[PDB]
């Protein structure tokens, strides 16, 4: 589908509210699997599980091994903004 | 299963 870009207000005794998997040393993309009810990627209401993340706050996370898109997804606080496409 | 799951 389109990317899309997707904003997300995180507050800072919360996570993202998502669950994800791939990586690139496993030749898939960091994919949404889960969206826990009523956390913050639910409540944003633009985020859908089977979307890629394609960068977070303009951090490209195409190329990223599973680890690294943990620590960069995790490390962002507040406004947060998700390149994503539906594929 | 050969591929991980992180809750995040």
């Amino acid at each position: 589908g389109p990317i899309r870009k997707v904003l997300l207000l995180k507050e800072d005794h919360e996570g993202l509210g998502i669950s994800i998997t791939g990586g690139k040393e496993h030749g898939v993309p960091i994919l949404i699997s889960e969206i826990h009810p009523g956390q913050p990627a639910d409540r944003c209401g633009g985020l859908h599980v089977g979307d890629a993340i394609l960068a977070v706050n303009g951090v490209n996370l195409r190329d990223t091994k599973h680890k690294e898109a943990v620590t960069i997804l995790s490390q962002q606080r507040g406004e947060i903004e998700f390149e994503v496409v539906y594929v | 299963s050969r591929v991980p799951t992180s809750i995040i």
